[PDB]
Parts: structure tokens; C-alpha cells; sequence
């Protein structure tokens, strides 16, 4: 999906995934209009999660 | 990889995986453009079913 | 309040105080205590009261229009979808994000025995097992539709079952018997009807916030990245060992159907 | 095996796996031509789905 | 793929996999035009790797 790849892509660079600073910017650079609710849900789910640990099981 | 993640987002958004389109997402991320790496990436992705590769893998 | 005589008891005074309070905070959420007791509300109010705080009022609560009339947006009577106030609502104004507030309010609810004539908010079930009560009117449990028997001289419930379904009213007799059992099924606290922040209106289906489902989609999405990474051969760090083998596996493979031994 | 690797590259490039085509890749590698091993290899590969064999294998 | 089989093939002979000397030569002998950009990421990925050890887990 758009949201998953965009915050994953920011994660490789080491850049955080915030609302306006990187997640909307990456999706706007795609040329797509980002849905705020989908960004907000992804940021809220991300909080307090270790993205590196979840990748390490792969599923 | 930033380049692999850029490709999967470009296909999900519905946009072609070419040098311009990868470069715009890569720039929005803030990662510097390197000509060799996106060029290999477009070349590796040429002649591919993105859909059929995605699903397999041990 | 303590001033029981006629003097205000306000209109425009509390609505003006409520006015600045919406204008003060980024996020405004509209919530239901009606299920909750008085003390039980104070203790949820206590948590919120540290972080940033909530107010009750009546039609003076509808005046999400006057605040909006002050600013430029769309959380009001006019631009909103259908105003998500319901009866016995209050307004929680906060610094705290909507998802976090939903989890705060929804995740930590206080258990509170059911009431007679109340509609069950969720399915109510009874467990099998010995009540520990001696023989007496076991019949009341059977009247309720709880099968029971005397086992070892004690009244026991034969099997687990759902006594009443969600959305169904709890009969008086049922409530009384559940209470004797010590069963406390229902969860009370402030239910969220809506949240506003920064030009968007969020409903309770949004606010109950999925979240495992993206861990699977992230792992799958990463497996989509990873897959692409092994097969494609495109090696910065992770993808790289998995590819080398793809020329060898394909070869090791090439030995198996076949008819060289080498 | 140099002969197995030569076959998979020839199929990936899109060129048929025959004695001339294996011989040219084998010569570019610098490995001496031996008539029987490439002749056995073309013969073993005859009547095959290269695609269907590649994927399995324990 | 072209690149993987070509450097694997050179590895069986014991020949190194460099850019021009063997990787382009094997691919040019196929009759295909190589890439420099993949050839440099395959060579760059190869550096400091023990190809024999990676084969030894098979995966």
C-alpha cells in the first residue's frame, strides 16, 4: 500500500515518520493526495513500536 | 532498501517505476540521488511481473 | 449547584467559558458517561484532568457553531456530517492525540455490575462450575435460563452459555441472579461519539484503532520488499545473501529431475 | 557448475542453450572446451521446462 | 538472472569476478549488453564476501 511503503522508505533513511514532515511529503512526491485518517492511524499505530524488531520476525 | 521501498510504493500508487518517479519519492525522503543505483534498479525491474515476484520467498 | 435559588444558573456566561475552552485546545471530543456512575466518572475525569480537560453543559454544549463562527473550520452544526452529540454527552478538549485519547478512554474502562432493564452492551455469559452455595432456590437460576443442578450438595451451573445477547435487555430476575453469582460483566466509562482536530471529524470506528492488522500488512509489505530484495538481486544490506543462492539454487535444482550424475 | 551456470545465464539473456552458445560463454570465462560435458548438458536440458525445474528442491 | 549466473560461473573456474575482465566478457559472450550499474552493485555487494560460505547454507 502507499502508507506502508512510504514510512518503511523513511525508516531505511533513518528519518522518523511524522504526519506532515515526511509521510505526507513522500506521498505528495508520488503525486497522490494523502488521506489524513490513514496517515494518522499509521502514526498512532507506530508510536512506541520498534519497527526493526517487528521486521526481524519476518511474516 | 530505500530504492526497493520506493518501487513498491510507486506500483501501489499506480505510477510507473522510472528514473523521474523514483527520484521524486527519493528526494521527498531526503536521501541524496545517486545515478548508478536507481538506474540499476529500473534495469533490474525491467521485464518483470512485480505482482508474481512479491508473494513467494521461502 | 449550591446556589439553588433562581440567580444564574447561566446562559451565555458558561457558553462563553465553553467558547474559549474549544478555542484554547487543538482537539475536541464528544463523549458518553451515561452508562457510568458518579464517582466512576470523577476518576476517569481525574486522568483527563492531568493531561487536559473536559466540560458538561446542555444545549449550551451545542454551540460548536459559535467557536467555529469565531475561527475558520468545520466542527460545528453546519459543515459537520451529522452532529454526533447524543443524549448525556460531555465535551473533552485536549492537548492529547485522538488515537491516544481513544485508547485512554476506551481501553481502560471500569467494570460495573449490570442493571435490571438495562440493554446489554455486550454478550453476558455465565461460567460452568460450583457456585459454592448450599441447596436453596436453584430454581431461580433455571428460571433465568441458566441450567443448574446440585452436585456434591452444592448448586452448580451445568455449562457456560450466553444468558443475554448484546443489544438485548437484561431482565430483572436475570440481573439479580447474576449479581448473587458475583458476576460483573459490564464496562463503563466515557464512550466516544466523535473527535475533531485540525479540520477533520473522526467517528468511533476510526478511533478504535485496528493496529495488529498493520503489523501483518507491515510484515507482508516488508516480505513484499524482502521478496523483491532476494529475487531481484538489489543489495544494499539485507537482500544480498538471499540472491546469491538464487543462481546456485537454480543450479542445485538443475541437478534433481535430471540424468547427469556429476 | 560452470556448465549449469552457463545454461541459466543463457536462458536469462534469452538465448538458446546449444553447443555454440554454451561454448562462447565458456570461452569468455576462460575455461577449456570439452566436447562431452556441454554435449551431455544440451542433451540433459533437451525436452525440459527450465522454469518449472528451477523452483523446487527440498 | 544474467549477472548472478555469470559471476557464479566465473567462481567455479576460480576466476575472480571483476567488472571488465570477466563479468562483462561473460555477458558479452552471451550476446547481451551488460549493465555497468548492476555490474557495479553486484561487484560492490561481492566485496569482502565469502561466496563459498554463503552457498553452504543453501537457501
Amino acid at each position: 500500500m502507499k502508507f506502508i511503503a512510504a514510512y518503511l522508505l523513511a525508516y531505511l533513511s533513518g528519518n522518523a515518520s511524522p504526519s506532515a514532515e515526511d509521510l505526507t511529503s513522500i506521498l505528495e512526491s508520488v503525486g497522490c493526495e494523502i488521506d489524513n485518517e490513514k496517515m494518522e492511524l499509521m502514526l498512532s499505530q507506530v508510536k512506541g513500536k520498534d519497527i526493526t524488531e517487528l521486521l526481524a520476525a519476518g511474516r | 532498501v530505500a530504492c526497493t521501498l520506493a518501487a513498491l510504493i510507486l506500483h501501489d500508487d499506480g505510477i510507473p517505476i522510472t528514473s523521474e518517479k523514483i527520484a521524486t519519492v527519493v528526494k521527498a525522503a531526503g536521501i541524496k540521488v545517486e545515478a548508478y543505483w536507481p538506474a540499476l534498479f529500473a534495469k533490474l525491474l525491467e521485464k518483470r511481473s512485480v505482482d508474481d515476484l512479491i508473494l513467494s520467498v521461502g | 449547584m449550591a446556589i439553588k435559588r433562581t440567580k444564574a444558573e447561566k446562559k451565555v456566561a458558561y457558553d462563553k467559558k465553553l467558547c474559549q475552552l474549544l478555542d484554547e485546545y487543538t482537539k475536541v471530543l464528544i463523549a458518553v458517561a451515561d452508562n457510568v456512575g458518579s464517582n466512576q466518572l470523577q476518576e476517569i475525569r481525574k486522568g483527563l484532568r492531568g493531561d487536559s480537560i473536559v466540560l458538561m453543559g446542555k444545549n449550551t454544549l451545542i454551540r460548536r457553531c459559535i467557536k467555529v463562527h469565531a475561527d475558520n473550520t468545520g466542527n460545528k452544526e453546519f459543515l459537520e456530517l451529522m452532529p454526533l452529540l447524543v443524549g448525556n454527552v460531555g465535551l473533552i478538549f485536549t492537548k492529547g492525540d485522538l488515537k491516544e485519547v481513544r485508547e485512554e478512554v476506551a481501553k481502560y474502562k471500569v467494570g460495573a455490575p449490570a442493571r435490571v432493564g438495562l440493554v446489554a452492551p455486550v454478550d453476558v455469559v455465565v461460567p460452568p462450575g460450583n457456585t459454592g452455595l448450599d441447596p436453596s432456590q436453584t430454581s431461580f437460576f433455571q428460571v433465568l435460563n441458566i441450567p443448574t443442578k446440585i452436585n456434591k450438595g452444592t448448586v452448580e451451573i451445568i455449562t457456560p452459555v450466553e444468558l443475554i445477547k448484546k443489544g438485548d435487555k437484561v431482565g430483572s430476575s436475570e440481573s439479580a441472579l447474576l449479581a448473587k453469582l458475583g458476576i460483573r460483566p459490564f464496562s463503563y466509562g466515557l464512550v466516544i461519539t466523535n473527535v475533531y482536530d485540525s479540520g477533520s471529524v473522526f467517528s468511533p470506528e476510526v478511533l478504535d484503532l485496528t493496529e495488529d492488522d498493520l503489523m501483518e500488512k507491515f510484515a507482508s509489505g516488508v516480505s513484499m520488499v524482502a521478496s523483491v530484495s532476494l529475487a531481484i538481486s538489489y543489495p544494499t544490506i539485507a537482500a544480498a545473501p538471499h540472491m546469491f543462492l538464487n543462481g546456485y539454487k537454480n543450479v542445485l535444482a538443475v541437478a534433481v529431475e535430471t540424468e547427469y550424475s556429476y
